[PDB]
RNA sequence: AAAUCCUUUAACGAGGAUCCAUUGGAGGGCAAGUCUGGCAGCUCCAAUAGCGUAUAUUAAA
RNA sequence: CAAAGUCUUUGGGUUCCGGGGGGAGUAUGGUUGCAAAGCUGAAACUUAAAGGAAUUGACGGAAGGGCACCACCAGGAGUGGA
């Protein structure tokens, strides 16, 4: 409320896992 | 990795930002330092100072005079 | 472990050259390095200002 | 340790190496050589190529040509070899580059008064930057000039042409047995394994049919005919034409070499069980009237305007790092929504996970790139896949081209066809990067429009040019900076590493002028880029170790809101901020050292930043360039 | 041999942004900056149409 | 130091033996020994010092003295409690 926030980690791209 | 015998070497580049130069793969010139095969003073088990970078010297490249054939 | 790359190449304020104009080349270079050291010295009591005494 | 032992290790080795020598040599031209493949590019406006090309045609010749250009085979039994010649026009820069990154070894011709010309010296640093297969040298008029002139001519040709071309002789050509030395020449020299092409497989087109689908529907089974001159190209893979994308083929087969060394079968089908499909994407989607809340809480020319304007960004933003006027009407803790300050650059953290947009749904993300790589090559390499070798001269019916393909080759523009490696066709973020040709000294900004080649592609495309660091945070730069290598970053195609990078601008009409030149670093998307604001400020009241500062902020509660992140100073000293003081833009800062009058105290802001999504694929016809 | 170069000579050919001199260095050995900006400029040094760097080898040993 | 002298003013005979410090008296081989081990004896690599004589000033967690109720004792007034 002032210099931080939610963000949070959600939706990624396809990660081609090796 | 070396052409002429198969010896595999760690060799150094000299000025500062020019490992940007260099990409993989890539026929380089590898000379020797100066110290007849010890190391230099500041880095470890490292011996021999990388001129050539595919028929064109760093001196060049660091300097911009010519431009790099791939 | 590679840290960085090239952090001190590109990021000075690249001064570019200014304007001059040419040396003499060849022979007038020593007879300017004579003249300037051996016929206009001036008489120095330690003789502390070098030839680039710069402050 | 004797004397004939070791000199019995020299036999080995010598044995090793030219049995490798020999294995790579009989493999390009020749009886099992697709053909060998020579382009041919003048610089200068006075040679006349039809002079040149009918000296050098004889053996026996065997005359294709086409709408406008005009390539032939060449064959003779007596060094036992086929060329196939190409002539090309410097800058014609489409069609250049696109078969000269699939040719196999260029011949320079050149006027014998001068070295270069700017159009081909246009086109000669483009094909420095995407990589030359093979130079050799050539000049045309050294005869026509007695013994003196001649000698002096060379003399100069070979001063004009070591500031480029540092080390080479040049072979004249005035006879056609210059042409038969040339050709003995040409057969016997060390090429340059690019290391793109031999990494996948491509084909030549020698020639072209088109049989429709239906004739209003504008697509149907094209018919390319050529060599392979890569891998073993598998039947089940993808296949691309590098000037109108990418799209899935459905016959091989192999029709006879029309033309041999010496005087409707296919081998494979499509089944689409096995076969990659096109997935471009991700394919799943009681107070008082009167008083105040006081003692309520007590109860043409306008483009020429535009590049001036872009200078004089360049100017405020080259004379000073990042500098940002500060807003004045709106409030400045909401304009600077999404910044936070870190305390130092390099350590602090930032979670690579954390503000994905929109269209970060829409990417594949490699999860290790370097082993996938390593598999995906070690495949290429050591095992045998069931569809055609190389030399094998087929035939493509691929099943959805367009006709202005087939209209454009018929013109005279070559096709090449080079198949993808296992997810080479998917869109994901490509960093490249690049650095800046002192040709055009015209400003590029940040989300500019520009065109690339990265590795055989051909793509309109909007990056962000960064800072070239092995750390984790990557600063935007805001303009391409003249000297540094910078590292550009966009929605794109994947590409495996190593490929070069092309950058041009349009001038006006077509005019394809060259920006910008590298090679192809490490593609995913977890490489985040960092937008820095430099908010300004000024001390006007000074003392020990604690200062006074304005025009840094204009409301109070805005340094209520940029509290925690620290000052910095021009003059080094590292100190944050106290409590506010005015309702206007005021503060109280503590410092480390005293604080200069001739100062200018300064915080940092930060964001991530990523591209814009253009992936438009067709790029438009360059034209004939010419000097500014 | 026949030439070219060299020599001998007619004609043109010099105002300094030209008919333009580079290569290394400036803490000590070791010659020459506590100059200015964040490696560059300017000045200076040694040699000079040559100077670096690597390697073998010799003197210093 | 009466030899550690007669040594750049460098030659009386003659044996062993040292060439930066580590790696190392390790390897490995030969040899002796019942054995433990002894004798001879590397190199790869690493490091700008390791060492030998002599020579001086701060801190003492070193010791002695000497002073002071901005120290103690004997005590007073207290403050610190509201």
């Amino acid at each position: 409320s002032i210099c931080s926030t939610a963000s949070n980690l959600y939706n990624h791209p396809q990660l081609i896992k090796y | 990795q070396l052409i002429k015998n198969g010896k595999k070497i760690t060799a150094f580049v000299p000025n500062d930002g020019c490992l940007n130069f260099i990409e993989e793969n890539d026929e380089v010139l590898v000379a020797g330092f100066g110290r007849k095969g010890h190391a230099v003073g500041d880095i470890p088990g490292v011996r021999f100072k990388v001129v050539k970078v595919a028929n064109v010297s760093l001196l060049a490249l660091y300097k911009g005079k010519k431009e790099r054939p791939r | 472990s590679l840290a960085r790359a090239g952090k001190v190449r590109g990021q000075t304020p690249k001064v570019a050259k200014q304007e001059k104009k040419k040396k003499k080349t060849g022979r007038a270079k020593r007879r300017m390095q004579y003249n300037r050291r051996f016929v206009n010295v001036v008489p120095t009591f330690g003789k502390k200002k070098g030839p680039n005494a710069n402050s | 340790l004797s004397r004939v032992d070791q000199r019995h290790r020299a036999s080995q080795l010598r044995k090793q190496k030219k049995e490798a020598v020999l294995a790579e040599k009989r493999q390009l031209g020749g009886k099992d050589g697709p053909p060998h493949q020579v382009l041919v590019v003048p610089l200068h406006s006075r040679i006349s190529l039809p002079e040149a090309m009918q000296l050098l045609q004889d053996g026996t010749v065997h005359l294709n040509e086409l709408g406008n250009t005009q390539n032939f085979m060449l064959l003779c039994p007596r060094l036992k070899h086929r060329w196939f010649f190409t002539s090309a026009r410097p800058g014609d820069l489409h069609v250049v580059l696109d078969m000269a990154k699939v040719a196999d070894t260029i011949l320079f011709l050149l006027d014998p008064l001068e070295g270069w010309d700017s159009t081909g010296d246009y086109c000669l640093s483009c094909l420095f930057a995407q990589g030359l297969p093979t130079y050799t040298l050539a000049v045309q008029g050294i005869s026509g000039l007695p013994l003196k002139k001649q000698i002096d001519t060379r003399k100069k040709l070979s001063k004009a042409v070591e500031k480029r071309f540092p080390h080479d002789k040049l072979l004249l050509l005035d006879t056609q047995q210059e042409a038969g030395m040339l050709l003995r020449q040409l057969a016997n020299q060390k090429q340059q394994h690019l290391a793109f092409r031999d990494r996948r497989a491509y084909l030549f087109a020698h020639a072209v049919d088109f049989v429709p689908s239906e004739e209003n529907n504008l697509v149907g089974t094209l018919k390319i005919s050529g060599y392979v001159r890569g891998q073993t190209l598998n039947v089940n893979r993808l296949l691309h034409i590098v000037g109108y994308g990418d799209f899935q083929m459905k016959q091989i087969d192999a029709p006879g070499d029309p033309f041999p060394l010496n005087p409707k079968v296919l081998m494979k089908a499509d089944p689409g069980r096995q076969e990659s499909l096109q997935a471009e994407v991700i394919p799943d989607p009681k107070v008082p009237k009167g008083t105040s809340s006081y003692q309520a809480e007590w109860i043409d020319e306008e483009a020429e305007a535009k590049m001036l304007e872009k200078y004089k960004q360049e100017r405020l933003e080259e004379m000073f790092p990042d500098e940002v006027d500060t807003p004045r009407d709106v409030a400045a803790r909401i304009r600077f929504q999404k910044y936070r300050g870190l305390k130092s650059f390099r350590t602090s953290p930032w979670d690579p996970k954390e503000n994905l947009p929109q269209d970060y749904a829409r990417i594949f993300q490699f999860q290790n790139f370097t082993n996938t790589r390593k598999s995906i090559f070690k495949e290429v390499e050591e095992k045998e896949v069931e569809g055609a070798e190389v030399g094998w001269y087929v035939t493509l019916h691929v099943s959805e081209v367009p006709v202005s393909v087939v209209e454009c080759f018929r013109q005279g523009t070559p096709l090449i066809a080079f198949s993808l490696l296992p997810h080479e066709q998917k869109m994901s973020v490509l960093n490249m990067v690049v650095r800046r040709d002192p040709g055009n000294t015209e400003p590029v900004k940040a989300k500019e429009e520009l065109i690339f080649h990265c590795g055989f592609r051909r793509f309109r495309a909007s990056p962000l040019f960064s800072q070239h660091t092995a750390a984790d945070k990557h600063k935007l730069q805001r303009f391409l900076t003249a000297d540094m290598a910078l590292v550009a970053t966009v929605y794109a195609p994947i590409t495996f590493p190593p490929a070069s990078v092309l950058l041009f601008k349009q001038k006006s009409n077509g005019m394809h002028s060259l920006i910008a030149t590298g090679h192809l670093m490490s593609v995913d998307p977890d490489r985040m880029v960092i937008k820095r604001v430099v908010l300004s400020g000024h001390p006007f009241k000074i003392f020990t170790k604690m200062a006074v500062v304005r025009y840094m902020f204009f409301n109070r509660e805005d340094v209520l809101w940029f509290k925690p992140v620290e000052l910095r100073t021009k003059w080094g000293r590292r100190g944050h901020i106290k409590e506010p003081l005015g309702t206007h833009g005021h503060m109280k800062c503590s410092f480390d050292g005293k604080l200069k009058s001739q100062d200018t105290v300064l915080m940092n802001l930060y964001k991530r930043v990523f591209p814009k999504w253009t992936y438009d694929p067709y790029v438009p016809e360059p034209v004939p360039w010419l000097k500014s």
